């Protein structure tokens, strides 16, 4: 319909007038939160099986 | 050949020494054979060795005639046990097997029937 | 303490697991049932003669519970909410006898769907009367919008009610084998169609159903068995 | 040795009281006199008759199911034969067959210890994989777990008492209670064995044909029908066989008390014969109704009832009577054998190893085993 | 003699106890010929 | 036509926001993350087999506690599972049979579900009586309920059929917002960490960042080729992945507007059902329809173990909030916590 | 972005010849069964013809059977429709569908009222 396709516009237009950075940037954004959390996943490295209350 | 006559004299000598050991038994084990089938066993095979002897192949309707007359003359009344392995009439064998029979195909309706 | 909240926790689940035991009796013994159609298909009046996004139905044969599920406030997208029927005895497959392309390709989907592919359908074939009308008139004929039915026969092993002009019984039987055509394209011995010639105020739809599911769970014991 | 003359003067003494206890031969024409020809007792015979006698077991060599002749000429005498011109009895038959006939028991002796062996190794197998993978567990595979131990139990009896009993001469002269105990055993063994084959076919018919609904049954009745009423011909039979026929640790086969566990098992083998001719109809039913071609149909048919044979013993019903053929009788024996033998293999071959959903369990869960 | 199917274990186990010599050597056959009873 | 000087402006528009994305697009995610060390082969073993459901489930999710969990199977019925002793806490019988979906309040004091009866059903767990009942049941949705999550005690955001979302109050059982962006059904919905925004995924092979408060929709991702299954957040709710009928999963950034990663092998060709990072987001576990769930790394797009346990479609899988276990359902009416 | 843009055909007379054309991208074309659909002016969508991922299965509607050929090039990512011996009764807007998943055979709601895999169509009118 007329309305369905004005909203349609009307939508891309705000989608379009967003800030977007670097993908490299936020590339490492991703990655530095992995190295800073890896320590504290218990699924990335199997946990001594005292710490474990699935034992 | 076989000498029939010289059988018939050497046969009172086998039956005259299997009666005298009858002596040692007494009338009330005489009709239980296993007390005396040792005896029996001698017996018979002295009439044997006697008609090879003379010639003769036992057994020999002769020696069967004397070993009647020794058997009348002992075993007359004694009777004969009762056999220990036989089956029981069919009188009491049927329903031993006809009643476990129905027994089966009723408990196997019964499941059919009660199973669910 | 430690002992007291363990011991409250596994009389908790005993009782649990023992409503559970009851709620297993009750859900192994029914069987449950998809009714799908067009709007005008005619699957509505067989509802009333045995909002809300999908109504319930449960009768009973021969003191067998079934539990027949209609599609009510959903959109006409069904390949997500379709797959919630795939441990259904059957599927009834009402057809108003071009919608009968649109039932066709319907079947079709429903047929050789990934997760219903050990369903089976029954197909009711409705408006058997309605179709009687239309090609003893002779104004609307089928040839036109199926081609092949122009040279299309009768099988030998059709049975035709008494008193029916040969012209209904090639008409209602050609129908029934484009539906069977695809059926037995990908059957593969895991599920079956089962069409029968039904209409709206039929009595006989409740005994066909109790019939055809019947088959179904004898089918499916066989093949636990592997004699089928 | 000792016991079988012991036997032989033991009927030595029936004859004589025998021969003096029947009335006169009043018959026409010329009969033949009442004799004892060393081994066993003949009647008054009329002339031009050929007499019959089962043999005696004086001799191990000898076998009881063979017949002794002893022929009368047109006059009243009895047969001479030509060579010594003696009053002669045939007993020719008696152990004209008997090398052949121990050569062949060898062959079925080692038969059935390897064909119960290869049943306990692939039925405990299987039974493992029932009892580990519960994803496979169901009221059909609860009977077999029944079923399989059955033959298990009953294969372990068979082989320690074809090793410890049947080749110790010593141990069944002396007559222990022991091997009786073991023979009660082996009964009851034998017969859970065979009742279960019912309870299978009763469980099959109910879900193919009598109740298709339900799907869910009380297995009490299949448990009691296949445990607890095997009970009452195994007991029976142990009754009468303590006060009528007490052999040597119950080997005997001649006496008829045996029917009292043979019979119903044999009347419960039929039922199951009778359950596969309605599954078998069942299945060209539908396969009528999926209109399949004639030589599809054929095929398969024919191999549902070759999957149904091993569960349910068929071959006991289709074969239910030994041959009395020499020739007869020895395929008789390779074929019996082979299939009751090898009954719980091919029950376990069939039902868990060539079961596709079983396969397919295995070939997913086999990296985490 | 029960000669039905189900009987065929027990009848090879009964032969082999009596007309096997329990697994011993094979023994001279009995002689029944002409100069025998 | 206006609807055609419509339709080319928003080709436009369109053409603009595809040449933003590129103008962004300087390096890709595997070259940023190609010298890092691969996580290597993880191998999680069943420790726990949760039995007790009479037909497929359909959905799960774990408590805050990450001991406690809720499970949705056909069979009408909501399960609540102590995953430490199996043991199960409550058993709730519901109304309609045909659940598709189920949640757990961060409070641990209601469950929620729906699915076909178009009704999303809020039970209370901590009745003073002691037993489990029904406290709301929000209706006003046209499509079957795909997808539920708690904000609070009181506000839930529900995802339907209708090609809509909305935003429940559940004292008053009134929709606060709807979201009427999407043209297919949506399928999942997935929170961000401050509940402040909230990602949905729909049968329109694209998915939509949605502000709760706001109620707009920001961002508009878009590469899928099929239906969009299963979604789920980043942990630093800065990224998303998704789950599709193509046998793919790929990795969206909010910031950057555009795919960063692709997931997928020529092996696989079934359907992705769920979705969910680990704690740290470095492992993305996913259901397939193979009856096999793939641990895919997250920043080198390598597989790194297969959870191969269950005998049929993996409907729904979850890892606890801590982290320890990851929780996995499927067809078979079976539960299984993974280590 | 899963696109299809429908070309070709238009005003032609009784009898004529068109020949329409569906521009494919944003997905793998070669692993998706096509579909061809209409609507014409007061009525429903309505399913004309599939192919398969290869080409080798081919259906159409009873109706334009003998007139219409479908036809696919993979390594060009388009949808052909010939339509020979057009009729009035041909006169509708004709939208090339796509199947919503891959490596599958059956093709669920291509002809529902608000499909995603769908185009916007193009006109087509026979008339004198
Ligand atoms: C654990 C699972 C795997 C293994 C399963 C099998 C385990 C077997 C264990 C040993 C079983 C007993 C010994 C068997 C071999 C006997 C050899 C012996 O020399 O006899 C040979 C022959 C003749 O004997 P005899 O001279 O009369 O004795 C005269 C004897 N005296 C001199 C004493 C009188 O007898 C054999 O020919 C019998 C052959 C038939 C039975 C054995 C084979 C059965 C089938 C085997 C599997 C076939 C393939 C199956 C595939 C699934
Ligand atoms: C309630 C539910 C649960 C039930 C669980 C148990 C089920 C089974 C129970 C069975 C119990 C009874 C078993 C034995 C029955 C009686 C057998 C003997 C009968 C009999 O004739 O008695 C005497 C036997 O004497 C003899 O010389 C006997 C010789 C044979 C001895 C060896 C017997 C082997 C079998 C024993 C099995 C026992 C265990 C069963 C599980 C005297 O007989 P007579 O006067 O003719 O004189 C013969 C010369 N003395
Ligand atoms: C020594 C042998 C030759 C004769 C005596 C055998 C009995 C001591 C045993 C062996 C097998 C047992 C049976 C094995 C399995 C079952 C199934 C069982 O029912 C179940 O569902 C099992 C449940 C469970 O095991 O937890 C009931 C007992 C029963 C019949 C057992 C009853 C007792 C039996 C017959
Ligand atoms: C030959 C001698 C050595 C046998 C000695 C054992 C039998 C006399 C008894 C002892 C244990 C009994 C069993 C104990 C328990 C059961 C379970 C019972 O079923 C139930 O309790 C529930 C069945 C269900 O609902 O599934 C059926 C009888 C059975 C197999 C009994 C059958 C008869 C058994 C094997
Ligand atoms: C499958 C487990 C049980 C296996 C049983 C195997 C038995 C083999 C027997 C071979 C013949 C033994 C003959 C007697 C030997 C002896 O007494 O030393
Ligand atoms: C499971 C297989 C073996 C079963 C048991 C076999 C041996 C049974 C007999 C053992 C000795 C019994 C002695 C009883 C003596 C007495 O009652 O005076
Ligand atoms: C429901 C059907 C039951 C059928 C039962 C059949 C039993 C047959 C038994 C045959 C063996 C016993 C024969 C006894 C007579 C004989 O010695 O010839
Ligand atoms: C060595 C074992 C041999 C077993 C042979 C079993 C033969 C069974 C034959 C069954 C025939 C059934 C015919 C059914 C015909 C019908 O009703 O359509
Ligand atoms: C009812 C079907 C199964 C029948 C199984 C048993 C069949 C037996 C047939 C032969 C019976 C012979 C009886 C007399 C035997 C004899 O004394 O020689
Ligand atoms: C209901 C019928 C079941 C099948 C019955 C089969 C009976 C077979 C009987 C023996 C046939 C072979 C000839 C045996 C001759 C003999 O007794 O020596
Ligand atoms: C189900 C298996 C059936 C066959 C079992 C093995 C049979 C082997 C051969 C047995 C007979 C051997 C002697 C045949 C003599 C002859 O040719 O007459
Ligand atoms: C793999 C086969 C399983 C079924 C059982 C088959 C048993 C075959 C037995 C054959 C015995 C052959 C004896 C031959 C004796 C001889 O002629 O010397
Ligand atoms: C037989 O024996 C008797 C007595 O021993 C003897 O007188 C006779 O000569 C023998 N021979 C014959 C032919 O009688
Ligand atoms: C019978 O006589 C023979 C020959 O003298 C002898 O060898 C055998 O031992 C005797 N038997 C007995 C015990 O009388
Ligand atoms: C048979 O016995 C009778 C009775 O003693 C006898 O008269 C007859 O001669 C005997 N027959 C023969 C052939 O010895
Ligand atoms: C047997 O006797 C007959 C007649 O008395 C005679 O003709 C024959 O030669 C004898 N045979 C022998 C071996 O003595
Ligand atoms: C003894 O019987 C066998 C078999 O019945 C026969 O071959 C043989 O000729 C018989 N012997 C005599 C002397 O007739």
């Amino acid at each position: 319909s007329i309305a369905q396709a004005r909203k349609l516009v009307e939508q891309l237009k705000m989608e379009a007038n967003i800030d977007r950075i670097k993908v490299s940037k936020a590339a490492a954004d991703l990655m530095a939160y992995c190295e800073a959390h890896a320590k504290e996943d218990p699924l990335l490295t199997p946990v001594p099986a005292s710490e474990n209350p699935f034992r | 050949g076989c000498n029939e006559t010289g059988m018939l004299e050497r046969l009172p000598l086998c039956g005259k020494a299997f009666a005298d050991m009858m002596g040692k038994v007494d009338v009330w084990k005489w009709c239980n054979l296993s007390e005396f089938i040792v005896y029996y066993e001698s017996f018979t095979n002295c009439t044997e060795m006697e008609a090879n002897v003379v010639g003769c192949y036992w057994p020999n309707p002769l020696a069967q005639g004397f070993i009647t007359g020794i058997h009348r003359q002992f075993f007359s009344n004694c009777t004969v046990d009762r056999v220990h392995l036989e089956d029981p009439p069919d009188e009491v064998l049927i329903p031993l097997i006809v009643i476990p029979v129905v027994l089966t195909v009723a408990m196997a309706g019964l499941v059919v029937w009660r199973s669910k | 303490d430690q002992r007291n909240e363990e011991k409250a926790q596994r009389e908790a689940n005993k009782k649990i697991e023992k409503q559970l035991q009851k709620d297993k009796q009750v859900y192994r013994a029914t069987h449950r049932l998809l009714l799908l159609g067009a709007g005008e298909s005619g699957k509505n009046t067989i509802v009333k003669q045995m909002t809300s996004g999908i109504f319930e139905t449960k009768f009973q044969v021969d003191k067998v519970n079934f539990h027949m599920f209609d599609v009510g406030a959903q959109r006409d997208e069904r390949r997500k909410w379709i797959q919630c029927f795939n441990d259904v005895t059957a599927i009834i497959f009402v057809v108003a006898s071009n919608r009968l392309q649109a039932a066709l390709k319907l079947f079709d989907s429903i047929w050789n769907n990934k997760w219903l592919r050990d369903t089976s359908v029954i197909l009711f074939l409705n408006k058997q009367d309605l179709l009687a009308e239309k090609v003893l008139a002779g104004k609307s004929k089928i040839e036109d919008y199926f081609p092949e039915f122009a040279r299309y026969t009768t099988p030998e092993d059709a049975t035709p009610e008494p008193g029916e002009d040969p012209r209904v019984t090639r008409a209602k039987y050609f129908i029934r084998d484009e539906f069977l055509r695809i059926s037995t394209a990908s059957g593969d011995g895991r599920h079956y169609c089962y069409p029968h010639f039904t209409c709206a105020v039929d009595t006989e739809n409740i005994r066909r159903v109790f019939n055809d599911c019947r088959d179904i769970i004898q089918r499916m014991h066989l093949r636990q068995y592997e004699l089928l | 040795y000792v016991v079988g003359r012991k036997k032989m003067m033991d009927a030595q003494y029936k004859c004589y009281d025998r021969m003096q206890q029947l009335p006169a031969y009043q018959g026409e024409g010329p009969y033949c006199n009442r004799t004892w020809d060393g081994w066993l007792c003949w009647d008054d015979t009329p002339a031009g008759v050929l007499s019959y006698q089962f043999c005696p077991d004086y001799f191990p060599d000898f076998d009881p199911s063979e017949k002794v002749t002893k022929y009368c000429d047109e006059k009243g005498v009895w047969f001479k034969h030509p060579e010594n011109n003696r009053t002669w009895s045939n007993y020719t038959m008696c152990n004209a067959f008997t090398p052949e006939k121990l050569k062949n028991a060898y062959v079925l002796y080692y038969l059935a210890i390897v064909g119960h062996s290869l049943s306990i190794f692939t039925l405990v197998i299987s039974l493992g994989i029932f009892v580990f993978f519960r994803s496979l567990g169901c009221q059909r595979v609860t009977l077999h777990k029944n079923m399989f131990l059955t033959y298990i139990l009953n294969s372990m009896i068979i082989i320690i008492h074809l090793v410890e009993v049947v080749p110790n001469g010593e141990l069944v002269r002396r007559d222990p209670v022991s091997c009786k105990i073991l023979h009660f055993f082996h009964q009851y063994m034998m017969a859970c064995n065979y009742f279960w084959m019912l309870c299978e076919g009763i469980y099959l018919h109910t879900l193919i044909v009598v109740a298709v609904f339900t799907e869910k049954q009380r297995l009490r009745w299949y448990y009691l029908l296949g445990w607890g009423f095997p009970l009452v011909p195994t007991t029976i039979h142990a009754i009468t066989r303590a006060v009528y026929f007490n052999d040597n640790c119950w080997l005997s086969v001649e006496t008829h008390l045996l029917y009292i566990i043979h019979g119903p098992v044999m009347a419960a083998l039929v039922v199951n014969f009778f359950f596969l001719l309605n599954i078998v109809r069942v299945l060209v039913t539908k396969m009528r109704e999926t209109h399949e071609a004639e030589s599809h149909m054929y095929l398969k048919a024919v191999k549902a009832t070759m999957i149904l044979v091993p569960l349910l013993g068929i071959q006991f019903v289709v074969f239910p009577w030994r041959p009395s053929n020499k020739m007869l009788g020895k395929i008789y024996d390779y074929v019996m054998h082979s299939l009751i033998h090898f009954q719980g293999f091919f029950v376990a071959t069939i039902y868990c190893f060539c079961n596709n959903e079983v396969q397919t369990t295995v070939k997913r869960q086999w990296a985490q085993f | 003699k029960c000669n039905t199917a189900t009987c065929a274990t027990q009848r090879l186990a009964n032969f082999l106890v009596h007309k096997s010599n329990n697994f011993g050597p094979i023994l001279p056959p009995t002689n029944v010929g002409s100069n025998t009873y | 036509s206006e609807l055609d000087q419509l339709r080319q402006e928003a080709e436009q528009l369109k053409n603009q926001i595809r040449d933003a994305r590129k103008a962004c697009a300087d390096a890709t995610l595997s070259q940023i993350t190609n010298n890092i060390d691969p996580v290597g082969r993880i191998q999680m073993r069943t420790r726990r087999t949760l039995r007790g459901h009479l037909a497929k489930i359909y959905a799960m999710h774990w408590g805050t506690d990450s001991r406690l969990l809720v499970s949705a199977s056909q069979d009408g019925k909501l399960i609540i599972w102590d995953s430490y002793t199996t043991n199960k806490v409550h058993a709730i019988p519901l109304r309609s049979s045909w659940v598709m979906t189920c949640a757990y309040a961060p409070s641990g004091n209601y469950v929620a579900c729906g699915g076909l009866d178009n009704i999303c059903s809020i039970y209370n767990l901590k009745t003073r009586e002691g037993n489990v009942r029904v406290s709301r049941e929000l209706a006003g949705h046209t499509g079957y309920l795909s997808c539920c999550r708690f904000l609070d005690d009181n506000q839930i955001v529900t995802s339907s059929g209708d090609t809509t979302c909305a935003l429940w109050d559940i004292e008053t059982g009134q929709q606060t917002t709807t979201f009427t962006g999407h043209t297919g059904d949506v399928m999942s919905l997935s929170l961000a960490p401050d509940t402040r925004l909230f990602v949905s995924g729909a049968c329109d092979a694209s998915a939509k960042l949605w502000d709760v408060r706001e109620g707009m929709c920001r961002q508009t991702f878009t590469g899928h080729e099929s239906d969009i299954n299963a979604i789920c957040f980043f942990p630093n709710g800065n990224a998303f992945a998704t789950g599709s009928d193509d046998a793919t999963c790929r990795l969206f950034d909010l910031r950057a507007d555009q795919e960063l990663m692709t997931y997928s092998h020529d092996n696989i060709i079934c359907g992705i059902t769920s979705v969910s990072f680990s704690k740290s987001g470095r492992l993305l576990l996913a259901g397939y329809d193979d009856f096999n769930c793939n641990v895919w790394d997250a920043l080198k797009a390598d597989r790194a173990g297969v959870l191969a346990g269950h005998d049929n479609r993996v409907s729904c899988l979850g890892v606890t909030d801590d982290g320890m276990a990851v929780a996995t359902g499927s067809w078979d009416s079976f539960l299984k916590i993974w280590n | 972005q899963v696109q299809l843009q429908e070309s070709g055909g238009g005003l032609v007379q009784p009898g004529g010849s068109l020949r329409l054309s569906c521009a494919a991208s944003g997905f793998t074309f070669s692993n998706y069964k096509m579909n061809w659909v209409r609507q014409a002016p007061g009525k429903g969508l309505e399913w004309v013809s599939d192919i398969s991922q290869s080409g080798a299965s081919i259906s159409y509607t009873g109706s334009v059977k003998g007139r219409f050929t479908i036809s696919r090039d993979n390594a060009k990512n388009t949808l052909y429709l010939q339509m020979n011996s057009l009729k009035p009764e041909d006169t509708a807007v004709y939208y090339c569908a796509r199947c919503p998943a891959p490596f599958t055979r059956d093709c669920f709601d291509v002809t529902s009222t608000t499909y995603a895999y769908r185009g916007q169509g193009t006109q087509v009118t026979v008339s004198s």
